[PDB]
RNA sequence: UCUCUUACUUUUAACCAGUGAAAUUGACCUGCCCGUGAAGAGGCGGGCAUAACACAGCAAGACGAGAAGACCCUAUGGAGCUUUAAUUUAUUAAUGCAAACACCUGCAUUAAAAAUUUCGGUUGGGGCG
RNA sequence: ACUGAACUCCUCACACCCAAUUGGACCAAUCUAUCACCCUAUAGAAGAACUAAUGUUAGUAUAAGUAACAUGAAAACAUUCU
RNA sequence: GCUAAACCUAGCCCCAAACCCCACCUUACUACCAAACCUUAGCCAAACCAUUUACAUAAAGUAUAGGCGAUAGAAAUUGAUGGCGCAAUAGAUAUAGUACCGCAAGGGAAAGAUGAAAAACAAGCAUAAUAUAGCAAGGACUAACCCCUAUACCUUCUGCAUAAUGAAUUAACUAGAAAUAACUUUGCAAGGAGAGCCAAAGCUAAGACCCCCGAAACCAGACGAGCUACCUAAGAACAGCUAAAAGAGCACACCCGUCUAUGUAGCAAAAUAGUGGGAAGAUUUAUAGGUAGAGGCGACAAACCUACCGAGCCUGGUGAUAGCUGGUUGUCCAAGAUAGAAUCUUAGUUCAACUUUAAAUUUGCCCACAGAACCCAAAUCCCCUU
């Protein structure tokens, strides 16, 4: 919801072209009464209460709620046995063909999170194999989100990515309140 | 008084 | 919204107001409790404890 | 008795409604932007 | 949908692009900057910050100038900066009381100056303002020559401006003929404000003039094509002679 | 038009079921037939009452023909019918 | 009041409110009784100490001057020797 | 729009065993858009109804109705049909099963009223159906006669029961 | 009342339609008494040439070879009609060559145009 | 006679299209990037509410605030309009006080 | 036309219902 | 005109043929008497009456149809007008004082002319509150 | 004596009769996430539900086949007559 | 089985990025003759109205302003790859600023649907009019009716079948937008929060909460004197008779419109027939021009100014405001009805009272004695037990 953006408008009897002059006079026309021919009643008028300009779903969970989730996600695929720690990503060769066959004779899910520690590091054999794939996910460590973990049947990591989040979710535990933004510089905060 | 009102001419200037 | 009146018509008073009688916040009158309230220094408490 | 309020001319039409007298003081000139603003395709009478 | 550029902007990138662009540096940066013009209507806050009784706060104070209108006739005299207010009072200076339009105009009066580097006697609508100013300055020539545009605020002061400046800039021998030695002395008195005479032309025009005059200046009806190819053919005809 | 509704159809069927059997256009126009099939509803409900009250009429009426048939009267029957004992209601 | 600014979109503190009212951050608001400075020379001493005092509100008044001020009102001030800072807290209250 | 009665006559039925009545032939015709009232030619087909053909013909050659030239014309047209495509032996040999007006598009005008009202017009336009069947028309349902009337009541006397009790 | 039909002098009173025309180029002027005086210049002389012996014809054959179109320039004509000259005299003052330093003094000036087609 | 008589026409939809697959990835990269960015700048659309919320009359606000001046003619004419009329029902109807 | 699917399927499923009871199959 | 109305002609009218509106309309399977009732009932209670439909007249009822009728009252609703209603003199016309050496400008005073706004509440029909 | 309620009993079952207002449990349809794959599920959203505004638009009724409208005559359809 | 029903794409919405031959100002679209710049106002809020009233984040709704009241409101300082959009009553008004309407400004629509190839079930009616009696149904019944029971709905009301309002009917469209403080659920916890802010268990996040139509009006800027009021220029008409030189008489044309009848959605948004006044004059009238709305013009009738002028019309402020009227759309259950005070206030509102929800702990009601006034009845209050 966060990243929402819904861009639904509509033209309000304000809006909504002309509609200026009364229609008819108060009274003695034997009609009903109007002020102008595009208020909501009307046909072509303005909607009441409508959608209106691009409005935002934006809010921020604490950080530390946010780290508990992934936690939480980490927790429930190694217990219900959907993560599979790797001490590589790198593959025999680059053919999706190869990745597949193996997750299915490894009796992974349909769907499978691959997980490496950083873009620049990641195997060109994976990256090839799993390029190709729709079902076979390849993201960077700092990519990893419950969302795509709960999408994907399987989740799989490698041992520096292992380290890497244990490393990342502990902080949240045993620190301080923020002075100041921690991209800001900090004592002992990298 | 209140004058009369008449409606668009189309409405009934329809053909087949 | 109720039958009727100001309140379903959605256009009851502002708020404070007594329906023409003179508003409670209007006749106490004016004492400075918060006079130079925004220059008084303040200064947070540091317990020995 | 009424209903005949116009009496055509085309001589006080044109001195009346005419581009040149829209054109002959600031207010008409604002007239034709108007129309041509909206796309009439009779700018001036 | 939206403007690329807020509409404020618009001057300007019309001022970058077209013949405004052709323009000259100077006088185009004579044209961006702008400067407060001197109080006349208001009186300037001593400081940038007062202690306000009512708290005994040092608190900023900003110097908010009065919207002066300038009517056209005073384009075709000099005031010193002067000019009508047109505002609004409460009747008896009591807020509680009725709200009133209000029109405030400078006193007018003609008056005769003489403008030495120009040699000429002018008749002018002026104000006691700019009675002292001239008075202060020691010479309508004196006033016109120190009188930024914004404080000057005329049409015909800046033209008198671009006058004496274009005749310091030439050192016209027509300022007094047969009469080196006052001319001399007159461009001398009056030297601390020469420019460039490529300057001078240019100073106190309006947008609209700047425009025409560089239309006037770069305006060259084309060259024949034939003048254009007998020298192109003139040219290759050379090089071939030579190899 | 983000959100219409589409079962309107099957919203006024659910009522004109119950007044196809009307008169008028009481079984064609929903705006009638509601308003009728409401009332058609409501006096069913109240029905359940008048049928056990008719019915102990009716029992009673039959029950005084025949002991009047037998020169009795039905207040007589009844209540010696209970003084003996048998417990024999009136239906 | 306001209840959303033209410019900024918050919600706006009734200055009328400031002007007569303390809030005690407990909750409470203090006042002073009317005519307390009017025709003194007509009331009895009994009633002239009676009118001198400072004065809490009722609930609804105090949820009244709540809504008609905003969150900065109702802060904790650590002034330097505020007569107020023992009342600014409530002690042994039973419900 | 609706042409239902046009594809009534493309219906083929599979052929008939020996022993087997011989089914009637049946001709489904109709003109579209008559300028007239349906109410006004529903008297017409009305009229016309159950007789034979000979007989519809002659009743309406003689009715001063404009919508009685009209139906003269559909029902030659039907009959003609039904002798050249629908192999009917016999052209006298058809009745008038069904005859109904419907109601044709139509077009809007305007009335112009006294005081600067109106009124909208509508250029009223109609259908007509006919279906011709094969065989002598078949005999007006006699009334019912004292002794079977009678007949009903003793039917109803005796399907009385003892209502509401065992 | 009606707008959309053009303007043209069918429409107005007797001066209206006198006043207005059909787009005709005038021939001459109106003097006293509303004589008009055809001037003999004004009126456009058809220059028809005699076509007797003419080769050519409205329609050309079929058999004709296709050309590339190449649409004639300034630089190609000055080519094909000054170059030879210049060559010829500069290998051995520019109105010798054709140039005209100005159009005045001209029956046919070709800016501002004077002529018709 | 308000209902269509004929089904729809099949609506496919790709559950594994790239924008479905990824959707979602960086969201922690603030938590999980040292902090360096913050998730809502991963947020794209309009200037004037990127990484901010509110309500109808908060956001007109914002929107003259920081386009106001790019804005076309009418379309600020039609953005004064409404947050006058947003201001008056928000400062002077409703149900409560 | 009015976005959705419920409707238009419970509507075929209606004029199914209604086809099968007018002429029920042998 | 009437006592006192009659005769005839045309139009209208009614029937046949063509064309073909409008106000109106909750649904109507649309009765009478008495009583009842948001106080004058086709619809309720007790009686009476009672096959079904067309066509032409009538205007007693449907508190009949037509303008959120006419009249009266209310609204912290308008608007026009008059004023010794309140607030002003922004504007003009006069003067006075400044400024300049009559005109112009600034400030005052007096008028004319206008401008904005309001016209509390509870009681009282033959008053003078 | 009997008749006589939705009072009470009896067999079974029970949240299943107050205006304004207030609390709560569910839910039609739509889209989004993920399921499902002869119509759906868990959630997130919102232009999210019309027997009523002399409501707006469109269709067709009622009044009503009514009010109202129209073509001088004969004829060889040349023509003549009133 | 007719009228009809449906459909999917024409396009549109919000964002991002990016800055976009000839003729024609005279009567426009006609070939060719001696001069701009100048405060917005008002509605509206203040419950009237008169001063006044809004047009990145954080500081902060703070300092300040203010019939110190409605409300208004800084600065120092901080640093900043598309659609949980519409899909032909929707989305632009748009197939189009066209048709059409108005003198003009200006207002302003509607609708289309086959195929790969065309070189292939609403209403309303009809089938099929109708049977004593009755809000049209329910209980039923062998049986449609017959029998018994049953005073349409909505809204406004103390109370409506009410002979109080609305509704012919079908389809579509059509009306609850949000802070403060609370409550529930998480996270963390003397700290919470992704700077600011809060904190004497707080803090962060989420969930949950506030309608639609309608005035007469006011102000700004345009457009209107082809009608009408009056005027300017230059024209025209007035038979016949009588009297003679006429604001004369009778009486045509012409102008007007006294009375009667018809008509009253009409022939007509002011007419027809008869009758009647003037009809050589202050007459009638064709043409062009002029006076324009806090204005014009007026033989003052508050007359006329393009059919509706005690102040025109159009557009805009404007979704004006309305304590007033009307409307306010799924199912089901539950609690649920009036002590008063103040008010330019009695058609309203604030408080209280009553009512609802959740929570805390502890007495609540009924009530035995005893007890509650002298002046000059019923009962009530208080009240252990129960
Ligand atoms: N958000 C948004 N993105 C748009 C819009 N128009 C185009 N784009 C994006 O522009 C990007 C490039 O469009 P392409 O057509 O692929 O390429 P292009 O023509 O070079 O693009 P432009 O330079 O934007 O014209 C795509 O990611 C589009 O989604 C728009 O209106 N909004
Ligand atoms: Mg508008
Ligand atoms: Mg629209
Ligand atoms: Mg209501
Ligand atoms: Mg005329
Ligand atoms: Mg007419
Ligand atoms: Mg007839
Ligand atoms: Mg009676
Ligand atoms: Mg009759
Ligand atoms: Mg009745
Ligand atoms: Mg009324
Ligand atoms: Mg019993
Ligand atoms: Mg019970
Ligand atoms: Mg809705
Ligand atoms: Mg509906
Ligand atoms: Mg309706
Ligand atoms: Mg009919
Ligand atoms: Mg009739
Ligand atoms: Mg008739
Ligand atoms: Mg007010
Ligand atoms: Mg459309
Ligand atoms: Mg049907
Ligand atoms: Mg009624
Ligand atoms: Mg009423
Ligand atoms: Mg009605
Ligand atoms: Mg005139
Ligand atoms: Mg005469
Ligand atoms: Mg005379
Ligand atoms: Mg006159
Ligand atoms: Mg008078
Ligand atoms: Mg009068
Ligand atoms: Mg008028
Ligand atoms: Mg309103
Ligand atoms: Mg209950
Ligand atoms: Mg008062």
């Amino acid at each position: 919801n966060f990243k929402r953006i819904s861009y639904a408008k509509t033209k309000t009897r304000a809006e909504v072209r002309g509609g200026g002059r009364k229609p008819w006079p108060q009274k003695g026309t034997g009609r009903a009464r109007h002020g102008s021919i595009r208020s909501p009643l009307w046909r072509g008028g303005g909607v009441a209460h409508g959608p209106r300009g691009p409005t935002s779903y934006y809010y921020m969970l604490p950080m530390k709620v946010r780290a508990l989730g992934l936690k939480v996600a980490l927790t429930v695929k190694l217990a219900q046995d959907d993560l599979h720690i790797m001490d590589s990503l790198e593959l025999p060769t680059g053919d999706p063909q190869y990745l597949t066959e193996l997750a299915h004779y490894r009796r992974w899910g349909d769907s499978v999170l691959l997980v490496d520690l950083t873009h620049e590091e990641m195997p060109q054999s994976i990256v090839e194999a799993t390029s190709r794939l729709k079902t076979f996910n390849l993201i960077p460590a700092v990519g990893l989100n419950v969302h795509s973990m709960l999408k994907h049947q399987t989740l799989v990591l490698t041992l520096p990515t292992v380290a890497f989040l244990e490393d990342k979710l502990l902080w949240q535990d045993s620190r301080y309140r923020p002075l100041y933004p921690f991209s800001l510089p900090y004592s002992d905060f990298p | 008084f209140t004058p009369p009102i008449y409606q668009p001419k189309f409405k009934t200037e329809k053909e087949f | 919204r109720g039958h009727k009146g100001e309140r379903q018509r959605g256009t009851r008073p502002r708020l404070g107001f007594e329906g023409g009688q003179t508003p409670f916040y209007i006749r106490i009158p004016k004492y400075g409790f918060n006079e130079g309230h925004s220059f008084r220094r303040q200064y947070k408490p540091l317990s020995l404890n | 008795a009424r209903g005949n309020e116009y009496q055509p001319s085309n001589i006080k039409r044109k001195n009346k409604h005419g581009w040149v007298r829209r054109l002959s003081t600031p207010a008409g000139v604002q007239v034709i932007l108007r129309r041509m603003l909206k796309g009439r395709k009779s700018l001036s009478h | 949908p939206l403007h690329k550029y807020p509409v404020w902007l618009w001057k300007r990138l019309q001022l970058r692009e077209g013949i405004c662009s052709r323009l000259p540096g100077h006088y185009l940066r004579s044209l961006e900057e702008e400067r407060t013009p001197t109080p006349v209507h208001y009186r300037p806050h001593g400081a940038k910050f007062k202690i306000n009784p009512k708290n005994g706060q040092r608190e900023r104070v900003e110097d908010v100038p009065i919207p002066i209108y300038f009517p056209p006739e005073s384009q075709r005299g000099l005031w010193g900066g002067e000019g009508w207010i047109l505002g609004q009072i409460y009747a008896n200076n009591d807020k509680l009381s009725k709200r009133l339009k209000k029109v405030w105009k400078p006193q007018l009066f003609e008056r005769e100056f003489y403008s030495e580097i120009l040699d000429k006697k002018f008749t002018v609508t002026v104000t006691m303002r700019t009675l002292d100013l001239i008075d202060e300055a020691y010479g309508l020539d004196f006033y016109i020559l120190k009188t930024p545009k914004e404080d000057l605020c005329s049409k015909f002061g800046m033209d008198l401006k671009r006058g004496m400046l274009l005749r310091l800039a030439r050192q016209d021998p027509q300022l007094h003929p047969e009469d080196p030695e006052r001319r001399a002395a007159i461009y001398d008195k009056y030297k601390e404000f020469a420019i460039p005479e490529e300057e001078a032309e240019w100073v106190g025009l309006t947008l609209e003039e700047a425009i025409e005059k560089q239309r006037l200046l770069e305006e060259k009806d084309p060259v024949p094509l034939f003048k254009i190819y007998v020298a192109e053919l003139i040219q290759q005809l050379q090089q071939q002679a030579l190899s | 038009l983000r959100n219409r509704v589409t079962d309107r159809y099957f919203r006024i069927q659910e009522v004109l079921k119950h007044a196809r059997h009307f008169r008028g256009r009481k079984n064609r126009c929903y705006r009638l037939a509601v308003r009728t099939v409401i009332r058609a509803f409501v006096k069913c409900t109240k029905a359940r009452y008048l049928k056990k009250k008719n019915m102990r009429t009716l029992w009673i009426n039959r029950i005084t023909a025949a002991s009047q048939e037998h020169g009795l009267k039905y207040p007589a029957l009844i209540g010696n019918l209970v003084k003996c004992q048998v417990e024999l209601n009136r239906k | 009041l306001t209840y959303f600014s033209a410019r900024k979109g918050k919600r706006k503190t009734v200055k009328a409110v400031i002007d007569r009212f303390l809030r005690l951050h407990c909750g409470l608001w203090v006042r002073r009784k009317a005519g307390y400075k009017k025709k003194l020379w007509k009331k009895t001493p009994a009633r002239k100490k009676r009118l001198r005092e400072f004065v809490f509100c009722n609930k609804t008044q105090s949820k009244l001057l709540d809504k008609m001020t905003t969150s900065f009102w109702k802060r904790r001030n650590w002034y330097v020797d505020d007569p107020y800072q023992k009342y600014h807290d409530r002690t042994n209250l039973k419900v | 729009i609706s042409r239902k009665w046009e594809k009534k006559n493309k219906i083929v039925y599979p052929p008939q065993l020996p022993g087997e009545p011989r089914r009637p032939a049946e001709i489904y015709h109709c003109r579209r858009q008559i300028k007239y009232s349906k109410d006004k030619m529903w008297y017409l087909a009305k009229l016309i109804r159950g007789m034979s053909i000979d007989q519809a013909l002659a009743q309406l050659e003689f009715n001063d109705k404009k919508g009685a030239k009209i139906i003269k014309e559909v029902l030659l047209e039907a009959q003609d049909m039904a002798v050249r495509d629908h192999n009917v032996e016999f052209r006298s040999n058809l009745y008038i099963a069904e005859s109904t007006s419907g109601r044709g598009q139509c077009l809007k005008r305007i009335r112009y009223h006294g005081r600067g009202r109106f009124g909208i017009m509508e250029k009223v336009y109609c259908h007509y159906f006919v279906k011709l069947v094969e065989g002598p028309p078949p005999p007006p349902e006699p009334p019912k006669t004292a002794v079977a009337h009678a007949k009903e009541y003793i039917q109803q006397l005796r399907s009385r029961t003892i209502v509401h009790t065992l | 009342a009606d707008r959309m039909s053009k303007w043209t002098s069918k429409r107005g009173p007797r001066s209206f339609r006198g006043r207005k025309g059909r787009g005709a180029k005038g021939i001459g002027f109106l003097t006293s008494g509303w004589r008009f005086v055809q001037i003999k210049e004004m009126v456009p002389e058809f220059v028809v040439p005699d076509l007797t012996g003419f080769k050519l014809k409205p329609y050309v054959s079929y058999l004709a070879p296709e050309s590339e179109e190449t649409p004639l320039t300034a630089a190609q004509l000055f080519s094909e009609a000054v170059a030879p000259a210049i060559e010829k005299d500069f290998k051995d003052n520019l109105e010798k060559y054709g140039f005209e330093p100005t159009q005045e003094g001209k029956l046919f000036q070709l800016y501002p145009r004077n002529f018709l087609r | 006679i308000g209902i269509r008589l004929t089904l729809p026409p099949p609506k496919v939809v790709d559950r594994w299209n790239e924008k479905r697959a990824m959707f979602g990835v960086y969201d922690n990269i603030g938590i999980l990037g040292n902090f360096e960015k913050h998730p809502k700048e991963l947020i794209r659309g309009p200037i004037w509410l990127r990484g901010w919320k509110g309500n109808e009359l908060q956001r007109c606000i914002r929107k003259r605030k920081m386009v106001g001046s790019r804005m076309f003619a009418d379309d600020l004419h039609n953005l004064n309009k409404r947050i006058r009329y947003l201001y008056k029902h928000f400062n002077r109807h409703g149900k409560f006080r | 036309v009015k976005k959705g699917f419920r409707a238009a399927f419970r509507f075929q499923k209606e004029l199914e219902r209604q086809r099968l009871l007018r002429c029920p199959p042998p």
